[PDB]
This record gives structure tokens, C-alpha cells and sequence, in this order.
């Protein structure tokens, strides 16, 4: 399988009109495990061609539906029509604790349902009044985002200038944040936005004010929207390890818990798309250090469980390993139990910036090798760390279509594939185990330890389910 | 019934000259309406006699929703049995006009005001910045077309700005220029100037009109010059104004010109 | 911790006492969260009278609707057109969004594409996606037609979607032949129910309009049906059979039943039955058009009365029993062809189900939401069993409907002690179930959390959720069921009789407490 | 670093008052920036020299995307080391320029093009139609405004228009009118007319500037009349308005006048 990728790319694309036919061409190459950079092997993060069948989002979906959504002791208003706000209710699997509509608000939503009027005459006296509403009939809210729609965009409306006003008078911190859906090639934007949004009005308020104790520890896990419960799932191991969790961003986040991370001995990133941004102000403003880390399946939690470590003394070294220890027999016990049944089974990956290659050696334990991956709003910095999680002669895709899909499933001819809900059904109907990958499809956590537990029960579920063999009727 | 739409970059005398083509339609005895698609609202204030009544979008505002407004509301009688109405709009520096402009064309084609038998339906267009001040043009709106114009240099990249605007509407659509109409720079070399460009257009200039105060005698005394002063010379003007474009049966596709062409132009 | 003969999955893992005492030093560590005693306290506050009419009292701030925007609603509507391809013109995360969500609730594939309508586009106008979208679209995906829609985008920057079709057309991206309707969809502006409205008429003219002038009014000898936004297959599929088992000809126009329940078999299909061209070409010609859903197709009637000329039926939503005689009835005045003597023993069939249920469902008092015709549906029905309608609420609805259902309400004296809300969110019928207490709600899945908060405050005030409507996402397979006629009646009812049953079961299952009322046979 | 935005009516002046009154700024060795907050896009044309080079939203397009773009590439050094920057815009009838003129401006902003070394920051606006058209008066752009006028009874409703648009931003904010600029509309009470109305608005009419024809010579030329002639009469006219501006402290919060006071004052 070496040029057939190529006689398979172009055959694919073949299809396309001179203009999106130049276009897609460079969006799927095939990987040689050794190129440090796309620039020569594929492109990422460019506009996406009409009329084709995208999965990618808006600068929204990043902004109101990942980064800002979850912090559950604030109201994130969406600010613009109808529609958006009760699409992504409680669609995202960010868990959390709370009493929701008393303490909480994540479940929710809030949105300041844009009329006729209030695209003509323009609205910021409605967002004053909205802003109000809130206070009154939410009181123990602790914050407020204004997530931003189109129309604000077109509109130009100074939800910048009522955020400050109405919250400098209500005494509440309120984030003018601004995630215009026609900003961007797509969600990717809403997370930069949202990052600087955070630095802005939220991160820096704490700043001279040390009623706080930095232990050499403290730590804040930036980049586990728990889906799940990941985030619950990970913050166990660290604490097990003797770090101290004093932050978690997005995912049963606090909004004060997201204005004590400056004050912290260590930033630990799993999702290096969403919060990398941030996480770079993090350490030139306020000079506070940084790493990647990967909790997916036993040898990328335990090697990372060490990367941590040794960012810190010896102390907790050891005290480290005592919980690699610990969990060794169960992790090993689990693989025993199911590698056997997904050995070999190879699978195929489509995601959005970080599991498309975070997920790997979550597979390689379980013996599922994967011959196919691509993201939908990755950088070529986000490829950078792909090509070598994979093997030679693989395809990959970025923002790939409906028919650019669909046709390599078709002949590539995978055991298990693993997307989003979109496109969870397309291949389920071709009579290809497909497991959610976003949702987790509503399964338990997969990160860490507990997590990698789930998952490798998961595969096996779907994967060797007896659905599968009923699809094609005796007579046919 | 025809429905035609005036542009024209602002200040040069879109309503006036409007206002008062119609005030002579309607003294024609035709059956005329002046949809007032510009945020100013002064669209009719010449005919129907005041700073201007309930507009469709400020009404609306009233009701809630604009499907909560009745054609009666702002819908008004004035001179000659002109029908008025305005699209409304926000304020300097707040909201989308454009969308006024939208929403007041699509509510009275929806109460059908289009409905009563009208000859004529004059859309006064402010600015053509965006989408919605396009509105007038489409298909079911306007076909006929009448960009103003002067001896200015800018007032022609104008004229020639819109028209290069409405190829695109004009191509897809059946909406076309019917001729330049011009106010003028009291005539100093511009009677002639303005057909030159009419010409490299492709249109006609269906009429010249003249730099008289009389229409300031009107204007700041609330009335067109058709009702003011019968028989001034601009009143007589401002009925051929109207006699030609009754009769008028040129209607083309713009054919834009360049800056280099344009500026060689007043050049000579 | 996990082990492995017995995994533990989101929840029972983090019930772990390990776990807890995590997430108790995260809160009692970085949270700043407020003590429960407020927290009690504020949440006391809010299922009070007081904080009602504060709640009430709102107008600026919403919380958590019972609508969706305009596109969405287009979007099932072209569904129905065989081989057509839901096409919105805008942004593409809109689309993500629509697709996503019509998704869980069918849970099939649901194909539709976007001219995504990058930062430029609004500041230059959509012209080259429109251009090249219809194109590349038409090129991948082989439709037969398009019906281009609308994000929030294109309307204030107010795009012709018209002009910006046929540009493309003369400029030769697409066949000038190719079908490719359209209609502005204005999310910011009426509802979901209203895309589905501008998004059909839209179609009924492109294939209509120009070819009234050969076309008599009864030529085909059928009868039209207009469906509506609707989301329950059962529907289409009762609605067919109905007609088809009187030998009445017809025409469903928009019919995305095969589309939206493909077999899975090994063959992926985009597209599957629908409604034809040459039939929506066709329409004028039959006997009349039929509504089944009129408060959100007053655009068609205007349409089909003005350029089909069709004697438009005042029918409302076939629901329940006396609607659903009448919807035959006037069908049978229409075709011809009388009441088979079928679906006559079926009526009888469910007056049986009714005077044999009766007694449990007599005075249950419920508290609904949902589309304007749903619930003036419901709502007619649940008087028909002699349920108490207290709390109605739709918030989509308006001025004119509202004073209908009123009134559908003043005939009965169990629909004496009901009140309707229009323009009125979720979170206001959360208080209305919290000061005047139902049974039961009716409604879809966002309807879980209303239930949720009532359990928190007692057991004794808790109102379960039976789940009719749209969305339904927590539970599997209900969007094959039926809401209208005789057929889609008897469910309605065994749900209802059932749902009451269960809970007098749960109530009463306590041994030696409240299981003496346990009766074996109810 | 100050920065001041001049807002009129389209058709009365502001683009050539604006060049030439940086044009004379620049004859100051003051470091300055024309910021083109309009979608004709001739804001610097008499500056740099031409029809127009390649404008913000104009090249961010060919980038995909405006984060795509470089200061660099819009940014163009023009006469007496004056730079100019073009916010770009649709054409007629078709997009949304008000959003040319935010991404433009936030751009140039977000870009740094201020973190420079300028004096005079200024914001040729056209028409206050909507919102994006607001951005140069918010926070942290423009707080000075400068009113161009004439002795018209629409130029001044204009005036007093956009004044009245400005209280919004002006009592919120910190942006204020700073005086009216006259630029000569022919009428003969141009030198009082005007002052009266600028003291019951509570400002100054900084400067009066004449009815030279000098100004179609530089301006069909491809320049201003600075750079043109040097020495003609109005050459030193927009002098003065650039050192009037220069030394001008005095900056008021507007109060519009009513229809009736203003047409008291012509009628006066
Ligand atoms: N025949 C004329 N000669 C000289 N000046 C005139 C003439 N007709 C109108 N005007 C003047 O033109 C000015 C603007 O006229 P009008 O109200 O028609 O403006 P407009 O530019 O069409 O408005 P808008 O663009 O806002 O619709 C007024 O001051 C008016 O007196
Ligand atoms: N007093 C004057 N001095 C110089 N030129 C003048 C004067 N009065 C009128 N003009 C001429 O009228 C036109 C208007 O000038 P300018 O280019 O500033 O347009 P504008 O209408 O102010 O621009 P915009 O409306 O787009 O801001 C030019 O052709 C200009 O030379
Ligand atoms: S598709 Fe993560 S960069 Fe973003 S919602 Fe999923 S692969 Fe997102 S890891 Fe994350 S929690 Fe996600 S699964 Fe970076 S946050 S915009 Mo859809
Ligand atoms: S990109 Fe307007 S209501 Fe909102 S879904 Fe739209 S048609 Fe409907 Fe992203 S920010 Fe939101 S989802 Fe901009 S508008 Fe789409
Ligand atoms: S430029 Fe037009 S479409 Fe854009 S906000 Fe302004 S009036 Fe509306
Ligand atoms: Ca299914
Ligand atoms: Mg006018
Ligand atoms: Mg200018």
C-alpha cells in the first residue's frame, strides 16, 4: 500500500471541479513517519470549499460551545438569535457538580433571542436590561460571558462597552467575549478568541492579592473538558502522585478556579489546540512553565505520569511510581482481557485538534493499529506531532468531505472507525462498527487509568457486537 | 403598473427630484406611491407635509413584531392622491438600516400594498452601501431604474458606481437603468457633459434639471414646487421631468466605465 | 479505581468514595462555591410565588426555549423533495449544527451542505460560494435539485439569493434547467416552523408559478397534503394510509419518511423516496390542497389560494378523536370516496380504548408544550379524555392561536382551569409546575430537567416527564410512533393510562407502607 | 497621540478637507495617519497618488483571511511621510461595509498600527448609516470629532444629525465634537449662518474654507491642493484648518437644535 494512496487521492478527488479540485489535493497526503513540518506533505486550517459537506464549526461552537460553556458557577449568554443556544444545550459531555439553575447554569441555556428589531435597531439596551434579568432571577451567578452570534458581528454592537458598564455597576465580572461565527476557517478561532477573552477580563484580577499558598506542587490540568468525567479522571492520578490540582480549565471549572492558575508551579496541557494559546501568556506575563501531556490508554498515562514527575523533585517521583505500581496490575489485567479480542482489528480516526493523534497509543495497547486519521481545525503544529504517532504510507485528511470520507472508508475497508455524530451513522449503515469519538458516545471516561478501563470495553461492545453480521438479508 | 427605483449619491437631490416627479405624475391624475427606503425618513415629508409620520420599522417597534403592523398604520394619503409610506431605520451609529429597508419592502409586498391599483411605485434609495439597500431592485420590486447625477466628478463616479452595482441585479434580473437624470452645476459646460457619460453608459439623460431656489421656497416651507408654485419655471421642468419618463421606453443593461476613462472625460 | 470483570462506568465510578473525596477538596479547595445553605436557600427562593412573578416579569432575558431558527426548519422541508439536497447559504457551522441535531433525534444521516461563508462574505457579499457552492455541491453530492436556505449571514448583509442563483446559472456553473429553489430564512424572525413555511412555498412556486396558465383546477382528481414541519415518521406514514386505504388519490408534498430510515444493509443512500418534481409540478391540478399543520403554513395557504386557486379546507391538525372525523369527513367530501367501513371499526376501536381507560385518565391535570399545532392538538385531545390542561405552553405561538386554543378550551369544563402561554420559555413553565403542581408534563427531552428540579425539592412534587414532541434525545426509536388520526390517537392514550399506571405503582410500592393499593389489575 | 475622526454628509467635503488638512499637517512635520473608514475607498487617493492601491478587506480576501493579512501589505507611505490605510467595502448593493470598516479598524488596531510613532490619527468616515460606521468614535479611537458643514438647510440637518448620533458615544464615552468645518456650499450668509448654528449647538466653526476651483484641478489631477500649489489662495485655506485643528482645546458635548430653531435660523 505505498502509491495507492496516491491512485486513490486523486481518484477521489477526480470528482472536483477545477477550483476545489486544486484545493482538496493538498489536504490529504500520505504520512512518512520522519517530515517535521506539513508545509511540504499537507495543508491544514485554510477555508473550506461550498457546497461540500463539512463537519467543521464556527468561531461559536470554540468559543460559547468548548472553552466557554463549561464554567459552571457563571451564565454564558448567547447573544444573537434563537437558534445556536438550543442547538448546543447540553450537547457537550463537559460533567460537572452543582445545583444547575440555583449554583450551576451549564445545562442551561441563556440567550437574548434576537427579533427583527433587534437586528435593525440594534441591540446593546437589550443586552443591559438581559444582563439585569439575570442577577435578579440567578443570584448566585459569579460571573457572566456574552458569547457573540453573527448578527452581533454585522451589526456592530458595543457588547464590549455594556459589559464593562453593567458589571462594573452590578459589581459582577462580565466577558465581552466575542466569537462571531463568520470569523475564522473555523471553531479553531472561538478557542484563540476565547483564550485571549480569558486573559483579558477573567485571568488577570487576582493579581495583587497573595492570601494564597504556592506549594512547590500546585498544578492546574488546562485542557480536559472532562468529557465524562476525563477531567475527574486525570486530576485522581496527579493527586495520587502527591501534585496538588488547584486548577481545572473548562470542565467542572470554576471561575475562580480559572483565576488561580497564575499562581501555580506548573501548567499541565492534554489539549495543546485549545488552551496553547493561553497557556503561552500564561508563562510570558506571569513566567509560569508549561507541558504536553497524553492520558490515553496505559503506556501514554504512565510515561506521562514520569514526564510530570520529573518537572518536580524526587519526592514525588517515587511517590509516583507507587501509583503506576498500583494500577499496573489493573491496567495489565484489563489488556489480558481484551486486547485479545481487538488484535489486529485495525481502525480508522476523524476528529477535531488533539484525540486524532492523542488517541493512538491508546489503540497500540490494545492492538487495534490505526491506518487512517484527520482533523477538522488542526494546524500544521498539530500535524507536527501526527506524523510520528503514525505509520509510513497511512492516509490522513483535514477537513475532509462527505465523498473524500466516505470513499476511503469504502476502499481502505476498516474494522472499526471512530467520528463524530455527523457522521456515526453513514458508516454504520455500510455495516462498519463506528464508535463516537466527540461524545465518547455517551460512554465513561477514557482518560487515564479508570478511563482507559471503559474504552478498551467500549471497542470490544461495538466493534465485535452481533448487530454486524445481521446486515446483509440470507436471500439478499 | 411600473415601479421604478432613484439612486443617486446622497446630497445631489434624490426625493426632491422624486417628490416632485410624482407630485407631477399626480398631477398627471395617475395613481402613484413613494416607498421611502432611507434611513432619513424625508422620503415623502414633501408631500405628505411634515418632518415625517409613523414610519413601518419605527411602528413596528411599537407593535413588537413587525407582523403585528397593518398597512394602515403607515400607510398615508397626501398630495394628489400620492400614497406614502417609509422604511424607517436606526440612528447614526446603531443598528442595520439595511435591514429596515428589507423588512418595510417585504411587509407592504406582504400586506399587499402593491395590491390597490397603482401606476407608479417610486423607491427613493438612500446610500447603496450594502445587501438590503438593493432591495428595491430585485425581481417583483423595481424594473426601471433612474440614477442621478451632476457635473461633479464624484457625483458621476457615483453614477457610475451604482450603475456598475446593478449589472449584477440587472444581468440575473430584469431590473434596468432607464436614463441618468441630472442637477446640475448650474449648467456651466454640464448640459452636454452628462450625456457624454449617459453615452459610455449606455443610458440616456432623460432630462437636465435646473439649479432654481424655488425648490428651497418648497422645501423649507414644507411642499414640492408642483403644489408651491404652479407655474415657476423648475415646476414646468419638473413636469417634463415626469412627461418623459411616462413615455420613456429605454430601458438598458449599465455598461460601467473605468476611472481612467471616467477622469479622461471631465479632463476634456 | 476499575476492575475489570466489573467496570464501572461515568456513573457508579465517581460514587466511589475515593472519588468523592477528590472532588470535595476541589470544591472546599478552588471553588469559592457558596454553602449549601444558600444554595438550598436561593433554589427555595426560585420554586416560589415571589420569585414567579419576578420570573414573569422578564423581558429581555430568555431561558431555555421551546423554538429553533428558521434554516432548520427549511432544511427537514427539502428532506421531502426526492434527490434534493438541503442547502443553506451562510456560514457552515450553522448546517454542523442543524445536521447534529437532526441526528439524535431520528438518529439516521441527515445530508445537507453550506456555502461556508467566510469573514470576507459578509463584508463583499456571498456571490462566488453561492456561484461555486451550487457547483461543487451539485458536482459531489449529484442532487436533482437544491433548495438554497439561510444563516443569520446572508440576511442582514441581505443577499439575493434569487439574483445570486441565476448569476451563477448564466454564468454557467449549473444546468440553467437544474431545480433550485429558495427562500430567505431569517432565523432572528419567527421560528423554526416559519423556515419550514418560506422554505415549501418557496418550491411550490418555482414549479408552479410560471406554468399556472395550463393547469385546471381538479384535473388529476387528487387531493394535495401538505404535512408541515413534522418529525414523527409515524405521521407520514399514518396520513398515507389513511387516504390510501379510502382509495383517495393524493399527493404528500414534502415526504422525507424513506429518506430519513434507511435501511441499514450495507448500502449507504443519501436520499430515498420523496416528493417529485414532476409531481410539485403537477400539483395544481388536483381537486384541493390539504393543511395538515395551518399555523405554521400560512405563507403556502396564501400561495395555494392565490396562485392554485385551491378552496383551501379549514381543517386543523387531525389529532385526537372529533378532529380526526373531521379531517375524513371532509376528505370524503373531497375524493369521492366514502369513509371505508376500515377505518370506521378503527374510530370505534379507539372510543373503546377510551370509555375502557376512562376512569384513570378522567381529571388528570397536565401541564404541555410544544409547535402551535401540536399542542392546540394535544391540548383538544386531552378534553376529549377529560384531563384538567392547566399550564399550556408554546412558545413559538402567537396572538391570533392563542385566542383559538382559549377557546377550543371554553367548550369543556375540564379545560376550564387551563391557561395558554405564547412567547413564554421553559424556564417560566418551570415555576408554573412548581406553584400549581401537574401529574405529568408533556413534552420532549429538554423536559427533563424541569422534572429533575422538582424531585429536588420533594419527592411528593416531583412531575414526571412523558415525552411527546421534539426534540427526544434521551430515549431510542419514538420518532417512529404516530401523533395524528385514530392510529396515532390510541398511542397518545396507552402512553398517558401507562404512564399514570407506573407512577401509582412507584407510589405505592412500599412494603407494608403503600403497597396496599398495589392492586394486580387496574 | 491624538485621534480625530471627521464625520458630514456624503457630497459636501469631508475626503478632500481631510488629505488636505494632513497634507498641511504634514507641511507641520507632524506624523500622521489617514485611516479610510469608507467603501468608495479615495480617503488617500489624493495623498498617494491614484485611483486607489489594495485596500484591507479588499487584500484579506485574497488571504482567505483577514488574520492572514500584514500590516505591510495595506499600509502605504504616501506625501510628507503621511501613512494610509483603506478599510475596504463591497460594492453597491451587495455585502456589509459596515463590517469593512470593524475589521479594518480592528485590524489596525490588533496589528499594531498604532503602537507607532504618529501625532495625528485620522478617520475619514462617510456615511453614519449604521453601526460598524460608529467604530472610529468608541473607546480608545477617536475623541475628537470634527463636523464638516455648508450653508445648506440638508447639510446642516446633517450636521445636527450626526451630532445627535454622537451624545450616544459622547456620554458613555469620552469621544466630543470639536468644531464645525465650513467647506463652501456658495450661499451668502456662509460666514454667520454657519456660527450661528455651531453656538446653539455649543461648538465653534474652527475654520471656513472657500469655493476654489483649485481643488477639481488637484482633484482631477490625482492630488491635493497642497502638494498642486503650494501658494494658491486655498492652499493656506487648509493650512489654517490644519493649524486651527492643531490648536484647537475646545471640545463640547453636542444639543442638537429642533426643525423649528434650525429653519428659524435661515429664515433669519
Ligand atoms: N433643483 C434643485 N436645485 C438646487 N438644489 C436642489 C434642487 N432640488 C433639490 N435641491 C436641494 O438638494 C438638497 C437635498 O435634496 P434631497 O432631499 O432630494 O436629497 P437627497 O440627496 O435625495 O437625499 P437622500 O439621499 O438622503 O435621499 C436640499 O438641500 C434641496 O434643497
Ligand atoms: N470649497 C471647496 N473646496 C474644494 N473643492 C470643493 C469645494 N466645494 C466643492 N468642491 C468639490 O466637490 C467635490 C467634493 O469633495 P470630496 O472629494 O471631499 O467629496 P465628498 O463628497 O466630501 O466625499 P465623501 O462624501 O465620500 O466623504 C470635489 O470634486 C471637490 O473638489
Ligand atoms: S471536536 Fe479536541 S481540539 Fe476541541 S468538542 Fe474534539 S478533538 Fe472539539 S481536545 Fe476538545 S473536548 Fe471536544 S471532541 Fe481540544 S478542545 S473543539 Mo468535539
Ligand atoms: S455560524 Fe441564525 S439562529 Fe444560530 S444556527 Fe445560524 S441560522 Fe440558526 Fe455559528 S455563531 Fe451561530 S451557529 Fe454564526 S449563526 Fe451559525
Ligand atoms: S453595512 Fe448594511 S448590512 Fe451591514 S450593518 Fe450596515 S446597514 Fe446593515
Ligand atoms: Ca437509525
Ligand atoms: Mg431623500
Ligand atoms: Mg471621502
Amino acid at each position: 500500500s505505498r502509491e495507492e494512496v496516491e491512485s486513490l487521492i486523486q481518484e477521489v478527488l477526480e470528482v472536483y471541479p477545477e477550483k476545489a479540485r486544486k484545493d482538496r489535493n493538498k489536504h490529504l497526503a500520505v504520512n512518512d513517519p520522519a517530515v517535521t513540518q506539513s508545509k511540504k506533505c499537507i495543508i491544514s486550517n485554510k477555508k473550506s470549499q461550498p457546497g461540500l459537506m463539512t463537519i467543521r464549526g464556527c468561531a461559536y461552537a470554540g468559543s460559547k460551545g468548548v472553552v466557554w460553556g463549561p464554567i459552571k458557577d457563571m451564565i454564558h449568554i448567547s447573544h444573537g438569535p434563537v437558534g445556536c443556544g438550543q442547538y448546543s444545550r447540553a450537547g457537550r459531555r463537559n460533567y460537572y457538580i452543582g445545583t444547575t439553575g440555583v449554583n450551576a447554569f451549564v445545562t442551561m441555556n441563556f440567550t437574548s433571542d434576537f427579533q427583527e428589531k433587534d437586528i435593525v435597531f440594534g441591540g446593546d439596551k437589550k443586552l443591559a436590561k438581559l444582563i439585569d434579568e439575570v442577577e435578579t432571577l440567578f443570584p448566585l451567578n459569579k460571573g457572566i460571558s456574552v458569547q457573540s452570534e453573527c448578527p452581533i458581528g454585522l451589526i456592530g454592537d458595543d457588547i464590549e462597552s455594556v459589559s464593562k458598564v453593567k458589571g462594573a455597576e452590578l459589581s459582577k465580572t462580565i466577558v465581552p467575549v466575542r466569537c462571531e461565527g463568520f470569523r475564522g476557517v473555523s471553531q479553531s478561532l472561538g478557542h484563540h478568541i476565547a483564550n485571549d477573552a480569558v486573559r483579558d477580563w477573567v485571568l488577570g484580577k487576582r493579581d495583587e492579592d497573595t492570601t494564597f499558598a504556592s506549594t512547590p506542587y500546585d498544578v492546574a490540568i488546562i485542557g480536559d473538558y472532562n468529557i465524562g468525567g476525563d477531567a475527574w479522571s486525570s486530576r485522581i492520578l496527579l493527586e495520587e502522585m502527591g501534585l496538588r490540582c488547584v486548577a481545572q480549565w473548562s470542565g467542572d471549572g470554576s471561575i475562580s478556579e480559572i483565576e488561580l492558575t497564575p499562581k501555580v508551579k506548573l501548567n499541565l496541557v492534554h489539549c495543546y489546540r485549545s488552551m496553547n494559546y493561553i497557556s503561552r501568556h500564561m508563562e510570558e506575563k506571569y513566567g509560569i512553565p508549561w507541558m504536553e501531556y497524553n492520558f490515553f490508554g496505559p503506556t501514554k498515562t504512565i510515561e506521562s505520569l514520569r514526564a510530570i514527575a520529573a518537572k518536580f523533585d524526587e519526592s514525588i517521583q517515587k511517590k509516583c511510581e507507587e501509583v503506576i505500581a498500583k494500577y499496573k496490575p489493573e491496567w495489565e489485567a484489563v489488556v489480558a482481557k481484551y486486547r485479545p479480542r481487538l488484535e489486529g482489528k485495525r481502525v480508522m480516526l476523524y476528529i477535531g485538534g488533539l484525540r486524532p493523534r492523542h488517541v493512538i497509543g491508546a489503540y497500540e495497547d490494545l492492538g487495534m493499529e490505526v491506518v487512517g486519521t484527520g482533523y477538522e481545525f488542526a494546524h500544521n503544529d498539530d500535524y507536527d506531532r501526527t506524523m510520528k504517532e503514525m505509520g509510513d504510507s497511512t492516509l490522513l485528511y483535514d477537513d475532509v468531505t462527505g465523498y473524500e470520507f466516505e470513499e476511503f472508508v469504502k476502499r481502505i475497508k476498516p474494522d472499526l472507525i471512530g467520528s463524530g455524530i455527523k457522521e456515526k451513522f453513514i458508516f454504520q449503515k455500510m455495516g462498519i462498527p463506528f464508535r463516537e469519538m466527540h461524545s465518547w458516545d455517551y460512554s465513561g471516561p477514557y482518560h487515564g487509568f479508570d478511563g482507559f478501563a471503559i474504552f478498551a470495553r467500549d471497542m470490544d461492545m461495538t466493534l465485535n457486537n452481533p448487530c454486524w453480521k445481521k446486515l446483509q438479508a440470507p436471500w439478499e | 403598473m411600473r415601479q421604478c427605483a432613484i439612486y443617486g449619491k446622497g446630497g445631489i437631490g434624490k426625493s426632491t427630484t422624486t417628490q416632485n416627479l410624482v407630485a407631477a405624475l399626480a398631477e398627471m391624475g395617475k395613481k402613484v406611491m413613494i416607498v421611502g427606503c432611507d434611513p432619513k425618513a424625508d422620503s415623502t415629508r414633501l408631500i405628505l407635509h411634515s418632518k415625517a409620520q409613523n414610519t413601518i420599522m419605527e411602528m413596528a417597534a411599537e407593535a413588537g413584531t413587525v407582523e403585528d403592523l397593518e398597512l394602515e398604520d403607515v400607510l398615508k394619503a397626501g398630495y394628489g392622491g400620492v400614497k406614502c409610506v417609509e422604511s424607517g431605520g436606526p440612528e447614526p451609529g446603531v443598528g442595520c438600516a439595511g435591514r429596515g429597508v428589507i423588512t418595510a419592502i417585504n411587509f407592504l409586498e406582504e400586506e399587499g400594498a402593491y395590491e390597490d391599483d397603482l401606476d407608479f411605485v417610486f423607491y427613493d434609495v438612500g446610500d447603496v452601501v450594502c445587501g438590503g439597500f438593493a432591495m428595491p431592485i430585485r425581481e417583483n420590486k423595481a424594473q426601471e431604474i433612474y440614477i442621478v447625477c451632476s457635473g461633479e466628478m464624484m457625483a458621476m463616479y457615483a453614477a457610475n458606481n451604482i450603475s456598475k452595482g446593478i449589472v449584477k441585479y440587472a444581468n440575473s434580473g430584469s431590473v434596468r437603468l432607464g436614463g441618468l437624470i441630472c442637477n446640475s452645476r448650474n449648467t456651466d459646460r454640464e448640459d452636454e457633459l452628462i450625456i457624454a457619460l449617459a453615452n459610455k453608459l449606455g443610458t440616456q439623460m432623460i432630462h437636465f434639471v435646473p439649479r432654481d431656489n424655488v425648490v428651497q421656497r418648497a422645501e423649507i416651507r414644507r411642499m414640492t414646487v408642483i403644489e408651491y408654485d404652479p407655474k415657476a419655471k423648475q415646476a414646468d421642468e419638473y413636469r417634463a421631468l415626469a412627461r418623459k419618463v411616462v413615455d420613456n421606453k429605454l430601458l438598458v443593461i449599465p455598461n460601467p466605465i473605468t476611472m481612467d476613462e471616467l477622469e479622461e472625460l471631465l479632463m476634456e | 479505581s476499575q476492575q475489570v470483570d466489573k467496570i464501572k462506568a461515568s456513573y457508579p465510578l465517581f460514587l466511589d468514595q475515593d472519588y468523592k473525596d477528590m472532588l470535595a477538596k476541589k470544591r472546599d479547595g478552588f471553588e469559592e462555591k457558596y454553602p449549601q445553605d444558600k444554595i438550598d436557600e436561593v433554589f427555595q427562593w426560585t420554586t416560589t410565588k415571589e420569585y414567579q412573578e419576578l420570573n414573569f416579569q422578564r423581558e429581555a432575558l430568555t431561558v431555555n426555549p421551546a423554538k429553533a431558527c428558521q434554516p432548520l426548519g427549511a432544511v427537514l422541508c427539502a428532506l421531502g423533495f426526492e434527490k434534493t439536497m438541503p442547502y443553506v447559504h451562510g456560514s457552515q457551522g450553522c448546517v454542523a449544527y442543524f445536521r447534529s441535531y437532526f441526528n439524535r433525534h431520528f438518529r439516521e444521516p441527515v445530508s445537507c451542505v453550506s456555502d461556508s461563508m467566510t469573514e470576507d462574505a459578509a463584508v463583499f457579499g456571498g456571490q462566488q460560494n453561492m456561484k461555486d457552492g451550487l457547483q461543487n455541491c451539485k458536482a459531489t453530492y449529484k442532487p436533482d435539485m437544491i433548495a438554497v436556505s439561510t444563516t443569520c449571514m446572508a440576511e442582514v448583509i441581505g443577499d439575493d439569493l434569487n439574483a445570486f442563483i441565476n448569476n451563477s446559472k448564466k454564468e454557467g456553473f449549473i444546468p440553467d434547467e437544474f431545480p433550485v429553489p429558495f427562500a430567505h430564512t431569517p432565523s432572528f424572525v419567527g421560528s423554526h416552523v416559519t423556515g419550514w413555511d418560506n422554505m415549501f412555498e418557496g418550491i411550490a412556486r418555482y414549479f408552479t408559478l410560471k406554468s399556472m396558465d395550463d393547469k385546471v383546477v381538479g384535473s388529476n382528481k387528487k387531493i394535495n397534503i401538505v404535512p408541515g414541519f413534522e418529525t414523527y415518521l409515524g405521521n407520514f406514514r399514518v396520513i398515507k394510509r389513511m387516504l390510501s386505504e379510502m382509495g383517495v388519490g393524493y399527493s404528500l408534498l414534502s415526504d422525507p419518511e424513506e429518506v430519513l430510515d434507511t435501511p441499514a444493509d450495507g448500502q449507504f443512500r443519501m436520499y430515498a423516496g420523496g416528493t417529485t418534481q414532476e409531481e410539485m409540478k403537477d400539483a395544481p391540478n388536483a381537486l384541493n390542497t390539504v393543511l395538515l399543520q395551518p399555523w405554521h403554513l400560512e405563507k403556502t395557504k396564501k400561495f395555494v389560494e392565490g396562485t392554485w386557486k385551491h378552496e383551501v379546507p379549514k381543517l386543523n391538525i387531525p389529532m385526537g378523536l372529533d378532529w380526526t372525523d373531521e379531517f375524513l369527513m371532509k376528505v370524503s367530501e373531497i375524493s369521492g370516496q366514502p369513509i371505508p367501513a376500515s377505518l370506521t371499526k378503527e374510530r370505534g376501536r379507539l372510543v373503546d380504548m377510551m370509555t375502557d381507560s376512562h376512569t384513570w385518565l378522567h381529571g388528570k391535570r397536565f401541564a404541555l408544550w410544544g409547535d402551535p399545532d401540536f399542542v392546540m392538538g394535544l391540548v383538544k385531545f386531552l378534553l376529549e379524555l377529560g384531563c384538567e390542561p392547566v399550564h399550556i405552553l408554546c412558545h413559538n405561538g402567537n396572538k391570533r392561536w392563542k385566542k383559538a386554543v382559549d377557546a377550543i378550551l371554553a367548550a369543556s369544563p375540564y379545560g376550564k382551569n387551563a391557561t395558554v402561554y405564547i412567547g413564554k420559555d421553559l424556564w417560566h413553565l418551570r415555576s408554573l409546575v412548581f406553584t400549581d403542581k401537574p401529574d405529568f408534563m408533556i413534552g420532549n427531552s429538554y423536559g427533563k430537567f424541569i422534572q429533575r428540579d422538582t424531585l429536588h425539592k420533594g419527592k411528593e412534587f416531583e412531575v414526571p416527564l412523558i415525552r411527546i414532541g421534539f426534540p427526544i434525545f434521551d430515549r431510542h426509536h419514538l420518532h417512529r410512533s404516530t401523533t395524528l388520526g385514530y392510529e396515532g390517537a390510541m398511542q397518545i392514550l396507552t402512553t398517558l393510562v401507562n404512564s399514570i399506571l407506573e407512577r401509582l405503582d412507584e407510589e405505592t410500592r412500599g412494603m407494608q407502607a403503600t403497597d396496599y393499593n398495589h392492586d394486580l389489575v387496574r
